[PDB]
């Protein structure tokens, strides 16, 4: 019915998490950018099989550039300057099913190489990866989907437990 | 033609820009050149008042002056009470994404907003021993950024979608629109005879529009960045804006211009609240860096500096008889200065 | 596809075109009237009397 | 007489308050970003 | 067991 922040809630190993969709709102994302500090982790999600899809319907952008300026211009916000990103690399198949047929140096000029998954899943990590600057304060975690099993869940569960464990150490001074 | 249209369009500014610079004759400084000083005002804390958990994003004072209604990112509306700091309700509220409040002027409502896009007016007046909803607002499509109550029946309200409306509470239905603005509206005014109203957006642009017939008439500019607060001046024929530019003016309606910039080489930030107080002499206006100033308006020099919170002050605003000035902050607690 | 929206923008500034424009001179004159008249009812600019002061403790 | 009326009146609001703000702090926050057609929908799911 | 996949 309503449209705007989409809360969902679940519990998984005794802790309560709280998920709001924010994609809805369609508009200046400062003004409302600044009301969302003070979260733990900040859950982000890419699809590897946008390499060689024009999603954007723009040619000069291409769904790959256009994720990767979001992700820079989401990472080193003032806000969000100690808050720890979870990486979430989607559809892994049909990605592995068109990299023989047309291979990943599409997106970027430098080569890839192989032109098979692991090497090039390994080239569009390390490239979104290698955005962030603020090494010394935030971390990212990546996980490739796994559909059928729970992987996903537990992934998410034991990032939000380290990212607690680590904040809990500094604010001690011990870290 | 679309050129043709441009080229009319820019003869048409052109004229605009003509016949306002033919009205400058003076100035407002030199009408103020041989009026005495006010000199440095020092106010005090009275009261202080405690109870929220959360930052503060709104408030707005009563109409008899002693109850005034705060909201914060925890789903809390807490109505105080300034002789005596005893709360009197607590609201809970559905959505923790609150961004403005507002007060009835006949006292038996209250509204807020947020991320979530729809206004919501609460009876503050006793239904049976409880609040509840009365009606949910919705149809805009960005965040709701102010609200005002023009009457028991009539809301004004502004969001982010670049458009401005009025509402109907009995049904539920707005039955008009303001478009015209390019930019996401921030902040929202209305005039003392409730007949029109002034609001800014993102776009440096700030338009008088009418609640009757509903189109804008006039449009002043001159900020160069994105404005947040407004308000108008007692006898309802002048309006002072807040920038981000560090600077705040003041434009009259009847002579369509720009008079005084009240900024100083110390202060970069920007504001966040505007007010006025009473006769128009001293103007308050609320900073990032912790501190909230008081202004001449006459002369444009300061009068006295407040400062009592440890956080980025977001609101503020006067009395209806100019008695107190209400101060609140990013932390939980609110202050009275007299 | 932008024709209207630019014939809408031209008859807006028309509108605006016609307005009637006192000098500033006026204007200045008034406001300041305005301030002096209600100068001394004002509680914060003449420092309040304790009595009066609701907010004395 | 008013005034421990008005007395009582708040200290019932401020305990609840209270306790609600401990329930919540017992809580996890998490902001999902992402743009359409990222597969936002199969974590969701 | 939370570790980012090796660069």
């Amino acid at each position: 019915k309503t449209t705007g922040i989409v809360e969902t809630h679940f519990t998984f190993k005794d802790l309560y998490f709280k998920m709001f969709d924010v994609g809805a709102q369609r508009s200046e994302r400062k003004k409302w950018i600044h009301c969302f500090e003070g979260v733990t982790a900040i859950i982000f999600c890419v699809a590897l099989s946008d390499y060689d899809l024009v999603l954007a319907e723009d040619e000069e952008m291409n769904r790959m550039h256009a994720s990767m300026k979001l992700f820079d211009s989401i990472c080193n916000n003032k806000w969000f300057t100690e808050t720890s990103i979870i990486l979430f690399l989607n559809k892994k198949d049909l990605f592995e099913e068109k990299i023989k047929r047309s291979p990943l140096t599409i997106c970027y000029p430098e080569y890839t190489g192989s032109n098979t998954y692991e090497e090039a899943a390994a080239y569009i990590q390390c490239q979104f990866e290698d955005l962030n600057r603020r090494k010394d304060t935030k971390e990212i975690y990546t996980h490739f989907t796994c559909s059928t099993d729970t992987k996903n869940v537990q992934f998410v569960f034991d990032a939000v437990t380290d990212v607690i464990i680590k904040n809990n150490l500094k604010e001690c001074g011990l870290y | 033609e679309l050129d043709q249209l441009r080229q009319e369009a820019e003869q048409l500014k052109n004229q605009i820009r003509d016949a306002r610079k033919a009205c400058a004759d003076a100035t407002l400084s030199q009408i103020t050149n041989n009026i005495d000083p006010v000199g440095r005002i020092q106010m005090r804390t009275r009261r202080t008042l405690r109870g929220h958990l959360a930052k503060i994003y709104a408030m707005h004072w009563g109409t008899d002056s002693r109850l005034l209604v705060s909201a914060s990112q925890d789903g809390k509306l807490i109505i105080w009470d300034s002789y005596t700091t005893n709360k009197v309700h607590a609201i809970p509220l559905r959505s923790s994404w609150v961004m403005t409040c507002a007060y009835a002027p006949s006292g038996n409502y209250v509204a807020c907003g947020g991320l979530d896009n729809i206004c919501s007016i609460y009876n503050l007046k006793t239904r049976e021993g409880n609040v509840r909803v009365s009606r949910e607002l919705a149809g805009h499509t960005g965040y709701l950024s102010c609200c005002r109550f023009l009457d028991d029946n009539q809301i004004v309200t502004s969001s982010g979608d670049t458009t401005c409306a009025l509402w109907d509470i009995e049904t539920g239905q707005q039955t008009t629109t303001f478009t015209g603005h390019t930019g996401d509206v921030m902040s929202l005014s209305l005039a003392p005879d409730t007949r029109l109203f002034v609001s800014g957006a993102c776009d440096a642009s700030a338009k008088l529009w009418d609640v009757r017939e509903g189109m804008c008439r006039q449009t002043f500019t001159g900020h160069e960045s994105d404005i947040n607060a407004i308000c108008f001046f007692p006898n309802g024929n002048a309006f002072a804006t807040g920038s981000d530019d560090a600077t705040c003016r003041l434009f009259d309606l009847r002579a369509d211009q720009e008079l005084m910039t009240y900024s100083h080489d110390n202060i970069i930030c920007g504001i966040t609240s505007v007010s006025f107080s009473k006769s128009g002499r001293l103007l308050l206006a609320g900073y990032d860096d912790f501190n909230c100033n008081v202004w001449d308006a006459l002369k444009a020099d300061r009068a006295g500096v407040l400062a009592g919170h440890d956080n980025r002050v977001s609101c503020l605003g006067v009395t209806d008889d100019g008695m107190a000035v209400a101060t609140g902050s990013w932390d939980s607690f609110l202050k009275i200065w007299n | 596809a932008s024709i209207a929206q630019a014939r809408k923008l031209v008859e807006q500034l028309k509108m605006e075109a016609n307005i009637d424009r006192i000098k500033v001179s006026k204007a200045a004159a008034d406001l300041m009237a305005y301030c002096e008249a209600h100068a001394k009812e004002d509680p914060l600019l003449t420092p309040v009397p304790a009595s009066e002061n609701p907010f004395r403790e | 007489a008013e005034d421990k009326a008005a007395v009582e009146r708040s200290k019932m609001i401020d305990r609840n308050l209270r306790e609600d703000g401990e329930k919540a702090a017992k809580e996890v926050k998490l902001l999902l970003l992402g743009a359409g057609e990222s597969g936002k929908n199969t974590i969701v799911k | 067991f939370k570790v980012a996949a090796r660069a």
